[PDB]
Order: C-alpha cells, then structure tokens, then sequence
C-alpha cells in the first residue's frame, strides 16, 4: 500500500543536521514550515536538538515506531541503517542518493521486512492539501489541481523550477529516481482515484515494462486528460541519458493506444500548465475570434489554417443585432470582429451580444495596447462583464493582452479571476487545438 | 493517418486507393501474426495494389522455435468471450452472465438508483466509503488479467437492463483479492447473488489466487446468511459495525 | 542569579496550543523563529505535537 | 521564397521567433564559425537543446586534449568533461568562473552558450553578476560570442536585466537559442 507514503502520520528525519549546507538541514527546514500535523523525529548524536526539536542517539532510541522514513546520510550507511529500520518496523523509507550499485541487496533487505522504498536520486514529494513538503527542493508551492510526475532528479529539478517560476498550483508532485521498488503503473491507479487531481503530467526518459503502463494508463484515461513529454529522440541526447534508442515510431502508437496526448517541447509546457488548469472543458470545435487589429488575428488564422480547425458562421440575427453599434465596422460579415481605435464600449457591446446566441464554442479576444483603450481598464471590464452573464457558464474563454511591459497587471488579474491567458497569438491557437484532438 | 500526413500517396497512379481492401489485408495479416508466434519477422515487398484488387509478389519470412504462452508476448489482451453463459433463473427466467464492455455506462447508472444503501460500501485503503458514478465508470473500463467484472443482463424490446454486477480486483503479488456484489431491489431471494459468487469462486480459483477478502454490514442479515450457508469465515468488528468475509479459495 | 533566565538552556511552554489565536500558539511561533540553540518543550494533553515537535501530557512526565 | 532567396535575405515563420530576432540582430556579435559548446547544471535542458540542434543539423564542438586535462582535477565525479556539454548537478559559482576561465583561453569552439536552473546552492543573481565580470575581465572575450538562458521566470528578472544592461543576449527557453544561433548559421 501507499498509504504510509502519501498521507503518513509520523516521519523519522535520519541525518539532520545544524550545517546550512547539508541535506538534513533542508529536509528539517522544509519539513518544519509546511503545515503538518504529527511529530517530526531528527536522530541524529552530533546535536542535543535542530533547529529547536530535541533529538535523539540512535534508530532503536525512538519513543515509538514511525510511518515514513528519509534518509539524508551517506550512502555508505544505507545497508546498515535500512536493517535497522526493518527491526523497528516501519513501512516506507525515501533514499536520497546510491552509488548505482547494491540496488539488489535493498531490494532484497525491502522484501524481506516488507518495505516500500522511493527509488535512490529522487527530490522528494509535495502534498500541499496535508501540508506536506518532504522534498529537498528551493522553491515553494501552492494547493490546486494538477498532479506531475517525473523521473530524473536533474530532470525533477529542472522541471519543478519553472513550474514554481511558472507559480502554478500542484495537487501532487512525486520524483522517482530508480524506479527500483515504485513504478508509474503503481502511481497511476492511486492518481486516477484521487478527487483533488484534475489532470494528470508526465516526463518519461526509460520504461522497464510498457506492458503494465499501457493497461493502468488505459485504465485511467477515461477519468481525466493525461499527457506526457519525452526526450530520446536524437543519439546525443541517447547518449547523455544512457538510454537505448531504436523504439520511437512504437512511442506514438504507444501513446495512441492508451488514448494519451503528446507534446514537443517545452514551450508548449507552460502552455499545458495553462490550460489543463483555468480552462472548463470543450462541448464542440467552433472558435469565434474578437481584435481591434488586422494583423494579430491573421497571424492565430494562418495558424488554425495549419491544424485544420474549424472556423464560426454568424446567424443574421446576430449580424443585425451587432450592426448600429458603431458603423464602418466591415467585420460584421466575418467570424473575425475587426477594429482600430475602438474603446473598452464597443468591447462590452459586443461581449454581451455575442455571449446571447448559440453560434461558437470558444470565444478568443486579442488586444494590443492603444491610447483609446488601455489595458488594465480593459481587462477590469472584460472581468466584470464574464462575471454578471448568465451564459459564461457554457462558454470556454480565451485571452491574449499583447503587450508585455503595460499589461502585466492586467494578466495577473485575469489570473485571479481564474481565466487562461497567453503571451502570443497561435499560442492560443495551440492550445485550443490541443483540447480539440484530446476530446 | 497515414494517408494524410502524406507518408503514403493516394493517386499514385491513374486511379484512387481503396482504403477497406488494404484495412481488410491488415486485419487478416494481424490474426495470422497473432495465431502464429513461430514467426519472428514477415516482409512483404512489393505489395501490388490494383484498385479494388491485392496482391503479393515476393514474401520472406524468418521464423523460430519455441514459445511460452503466446499470450504473454504482447501489450493489449482481447476480450474473453468463451465466459459468456445463458443461465435459467430459480423462476424459469432466462438470462446472460457475461464480462463487462465499456458500452455499459449509461444502464449502469439507471440501476443504482434502485439499489439499497446499506449494501452500497466497500472498503479502499483501511477507510469505508460508497459508490458513486465515476466508480461505476471506471468500472467499465477493465483489463481482463488483474481486475475482473461480471454483468447478468435481461433482453426487452431491443434494450439491455442490468440486473445484477459483481467484481473482483487482485494485488500486485497474486496472493489476495477483493471482492463486490450488488443486487438491484424486487429481486431478493431469487439466488442471483449466489450463482454471481459462484462464477466469480470458479474464475478467481482458476486465475491461481489464495484467498478472498470483503465487507458488509451487521444489519444486513441476506449477505451474512449466503456467506454462512458458503459457511466461509465472518468475523464481526465491535465499535465500527463492519463484517468482515473471507473465502479461502485452498 | 539571573543567569537562567538572561541564559536559559532549556525551555517549556506549558499551554502549547496550535488555536492561533492563543498566547501559547505565538510563543511557540516567537521561539522557533528566532535561533534558539537548545529543546522547545511543549506541554499540554490536548494536542500530540504542537508546530511538528511531540508534546508532553503532564511536567511529571518531562524527561 | 524562390525571390527571397535569390536576393539574399531570410525568412522568418511567426512573431515567437520574431523577439528572438529582435534580442538577436541587437546584443549578438557575427560569428566566425560554426562551432557550438555547452554548459549547464542539469541534464534535461541540455539534451532538450541537442534534439533541435540536431533537427537543423547543426555542429557541436570537440574537446583538445589539453583542455580535457586542465578542465579535469577542478572537481572529481563529472564525467562531462568527455563531452561538449559540461553537466552539474549541485555546483557552485565557483565551478561556473573555474569553468568559463579555461574554456575562453582554448581556440576549440564559436560560440559559447550557458544554462542555468535555479538551485540553493547557485543562486540566480550573484551567478550572473559572477558571470558578468568574467566576461569583462577576460582578453579573449572579444573573439567569442555568448549566449545566455536563466531558466527561471520568477526569479530570475533582476539578473536579465544585467545581462540586458552589460549588452549580452538572453533567451527565455532552450532550443530558443539553438533557434538564433541557427538563424545567424544560415544566414552567413
């Protein structure tokens, strides 16, 4: 069971320390401002208390048996202290670091007490909703609704620093390392049960079976979207990572078979973070497009020209409806409203037409920077006119303030509103057609 | 997909490609792989398409001896179908026991409106809770090697009706499992729940598992009653009000 | 002597509290906040850790 | 393109690659060659560059002998010095100057390009400022050209304006700069 790992009640911190620059001292101090609710146990004979907790000599001096165990010492210790902890009998230990080699006598020492080990050279894990950071990571999280799995520290690291830059609240966020006891199939059935998780992410660099994935990620995509990342494409890349090559035509069929999307970069990363968050689920494939510029919106349909999107036809009582608002406004016979200087005004009367009908699916709104309409006000507007429709609820919503010094502000009230934002056109686009092909 | 992306051309020639001819020489080249396991590597090159017409002018293959279970040696297992049965109730009724399909959902939903609550918890992880639908959906969703589900099912006027649905799910190691029963209200006494124990005793001791393990209620007096009448292990938990069972399968 | 008060060694809260809106709530925030290099203790039968450190029941069971 | 082509210009696809283009015509010296070294803390980025360096085949850089000796003895247990990508896991400023010192005195690549992912152990301002006076402090500085990516968004906008004030290019993502880099590649 993973129940000892990702709700324990008591943690034993094997190594802690008073040195900054020591791993136990992280561990004490991430453990110690996160929320928890049971004891925290540093053992350790170099110290009478860290960082004000008193501590103990030895594993066999603990009061009482505990439910997770870290260990922040050296490697060359940890046969010894896994033993120990198999007398005292506790369920589940977190490795930080192994010299590549004894992995068969930890798992021989793990089956023969009955213990679940988080594989060597992972970070850690983070349950915000528990108040729970047993990580060794420098930057802090929020609670939300997205669950990320990772397999590579340097990868773990790399990853959970530019979410964390990318500030976006996490459900769960497990680094394996070795996967030498706990695999993603495992993980798999535990996320997909789970009602804080909304979406689920995934980097892989090397499986060890694709059988068993296959089964669970089938399993547990009919729950929630999945998608994932990989990197071993080039034979560079297969050589820095030690991993075999000839198998990447078999990935995508791979991932097809178990109903799985898949990304290419990075860039579209951060993207993905947006939107699995932020953004209510489709019912159709029609976009609606509103600007005051000709060019940015030529550039988005240049781009859903290349993805075969689907494009929105206006009924005449719409077209009607939104003619008298201002004249010399063509635009009324596109799917494409077109403006120059108009002011946040003309945005309110055509917000609250078009959200009236029953025309599109998805509504996207461009706005670069003018003198007419400034961006926070704009942005102020917009938020308040979504607030007090009675039709927003059956709408997906897209923005893109263009201009990134003046509209900042701007973009982080959207943020608190809880509505997708992105830096570029076709950036929206990429997105929109993400969740097209997902659905 | 493979048209589209342009990896192969359509109108290579003076004629289009018929797409049901090629899907149709696919299948049959699946089943034969699948059939076969002495087969290692097959080539056919050139494969001659002539509008609705095709056919092969040079094949190769390299083929091996020996093999283990020819089911183990792939990724997706097919649906078992050789577990379907017809089964005359204790009243002279007819209907079918078979596994379940994802095509369930909606009947499934339907009936457990008209299902008791008492009987509606099972226990996940040393807590009690109760089904909802997403539960049921998952349900339907199922690898038929490590998780098992059996549906009794009544024909009316080109429907399917949901009488009865039992399910099985068995840990990592192969050494224990767990076991769910529901039965739908207007239909006690009748012997369902028994014949649906009965299938799922005959599949798990088959499957090579020890022992079965499963929960229900104090106040609840029929399941107690057919778990006795198995006359298989009940132990009563004071100050919770659980009843636990368990089936050691030998 | 002053000295161990000026120069304590060794401290014990008792009314430990994890309310916030208690005294002891902000003394155990003000005392692991600071620098302190010896044991916190927390006293108190209404809670078994205060902040992530083990409470005592009762000062007859302090070790 | 056939006319854009002949009258000697380039072409590019979408604004994302345009302030790409912005931050790469300005801050960039011409290049003298088509030679690429790398050097981060951190497996994943690099090997996320390497992919797109090697969907525009491009050129990657070898290591003399000499190098290979002085950069080796700095600090033990990193195999990246049999490789043009130096990798770190928990390194220090230090390694960073101990680094730049012996790669800028050896005549082996074009263009040098830096990753960084924040850590405890190397924070985000003091490295650049560390990296910055490097630079200036070095003579060879003139006959190389940099490129820079803090991998960072939040914590990392003090040391972009530096760079942005000591005139060094900066890039938000890899394989945004593998994308600059070849841009100046074709165009000569």
């Amino acid at each position: 069971g993973l129940e000892a790992l990702l709700r324990p009640k008591s943690i034993a911190v094997i190594g802690a320390s008073m040195k900054p620059n020591r791993a136990g001292y992280l561990m004490m101090r991430n453990l110690l401002a996160g929320g928890f609710n049971g004891p925290v146990l540093p053992v350790t004979p170099a110290w009478k208390a860290v960082l004000g907790v008193l501590a103990w000599p030895d594993i066999a001096s603990l009061p009482f048996t505990p439910d997770l165990a870290v260990l922040c010492t050296n490697a060359s210790r940890n046969l010894a202290l896994l033993e120990e902890l198999g007398e005292k009998g506790c369920k589940t230990c977190i490795i930080l670091s192994a010299p590549a080699s004894q992995h068969e006598d930890l798992r021989a020492c793990a089956l023969r007490h009955n213990m679940r080990l988080l594989g060597p050279n992972s970070l850690g894990l983070l349950a915000p909703w528990q108040g729970l950071n047993a990580s060794f990571s420098p930057v802090p999280i929020k609670r939300g609704k997205l669950a990320f799995i990772s397999q590579s520290a340097a990868v773990s690291n790399t990853i959970l620093d530019w979410a964390q830059q990318r500030k976006m609240g996490f459900s769960y966020f497990i680094a394996l390392g070795d996967s030498l006891d706990i695999d993603v199939d495992e993980l798999l059935d535990y996320l997909a049960r789970d009602s804080k998780t909304s979406a689920i992410l995934l980097y892989l660099e090397q499986l060890s079976d694709a059988r068993r994935f296959v089964s669970a990620a089938r399993s547990a995509s009919r729950n929630k979207p999945i998608l994932v990342i990989k990197s071993g494409r080039s034979p560079a890349a297969q050589r820095l990572l030690n991993t075999t090559a000839g198998m990447d035509p078999a990935w995508d069929a791979a991932i097809q078979r178990a109903g799985l999307l898949r990304v290419q970069d990075t860039h579209e990363l951060f993207s993905a973070v947006e939107t699995l968050s932020h953004m209510r689920p489709l019912r159709g494939d029609r976009l609606m497009i509103i600007s005051n510029g000709a060019a940015p919106a030529a550039l988005a349909l240049d781009a859903l020209w290349s993805r075969n999107g689907k494009l929105a036809t206006l009924s005449e009582a719409t077209c009607q409806k939104l003619r008298d608002a201002l004249p010399e406004h063509v635009a009324i016979s596109n799917p494409l409203d077109l403006r120059d200087d108009a002011s946040s005004e003309h945005y309110i009367k055509t917000l609250d037409i078009l959200l009236h009908s029953q025309d599109f699916d998805a509504l996207m709104v461009i706005h670069s920077p003018s003198a007419a309409a400034p961006a926070t006000e704009s942005a102020q507007v917009l938020i308040e006119a979504v607030k007090h429709h009675p039709r927003s609820k059956y709408v997906s919503l897209l923005t893109n303030w263009c201009g990134e010094h003046s509209s900042q502000e701007a973009r982080r009230l959207f943020s608190e509103a809880g509505l997708p934002t992105y830096r570029t056109p076709e950036g929206t686009i990429t997105a929109f057609m993400h969740m097209v092909e997902y659905r | 997909q493979g048209i589209k992306s342009k990896k192969i051309r359509a109108r290579s020639a003076l004629r289009p490609l018929d797409v049901a001819g090629l899907s149709q020489l696919l299948v049959q080249v699946s089943n034969l792989i699948v059939d076969c396991p002495e087969i290692q590597r097959l080539d056919i090159h050139p494969l001659l398409a002539s509008g609705s017409e095709f056919t092969a002018l040079d094949v190769t293959l390299d083929i091996s001896p020996f093999e283990g279970d020819n089911e183990s040696r792939l990724a997706v297992r097919p649906y078992p179908h050789q577990l379907e049965e017809w089964v005359e109730l204790k009243n002279g009724e007819r209907c079918l026991f078979r596994p379940i399909l994802p095509e369930d959902e909606p009947q499934l939903q339907q009936f457990i409106s008209r299902v008791t609550k008492e009987d509606l918890y099972y226990r996940y992880f040393s807590e009690i809770n109760e089904f909802t639908h997403e539960d049921l959906a998952n349900m339907t969703q199922i690898d038929y090697d490590r998780e098992m589900a059996f549906v009794a099912v009544r024909r009316i006027d080109q429907t399917e009706e949901i009488l009865g649905v039992t399910r099985a799910i068995s840990d990592p190691d192969n050494i224990d499992a767990e076991f769910a029963v529901l039965v739908r209200s207007d239909l006690k006494g009748l012997g369902l729940g028994r014949r649906l124990m009965e299938k799922l005793i005959t599949y798990t001791r088959d499957h090579g598992l020890q022992r079965l393990n499963g929960i229900t209620m104090p106040n609840n007096r029929g399941m107690v009653a057919l778990a006795r009448k198995l006359g298989f292990n009940v132990d009563i938990q004071l100050e919770e009000g659980i009843v636990g069972l368990t089936l050691n399968l030998a």
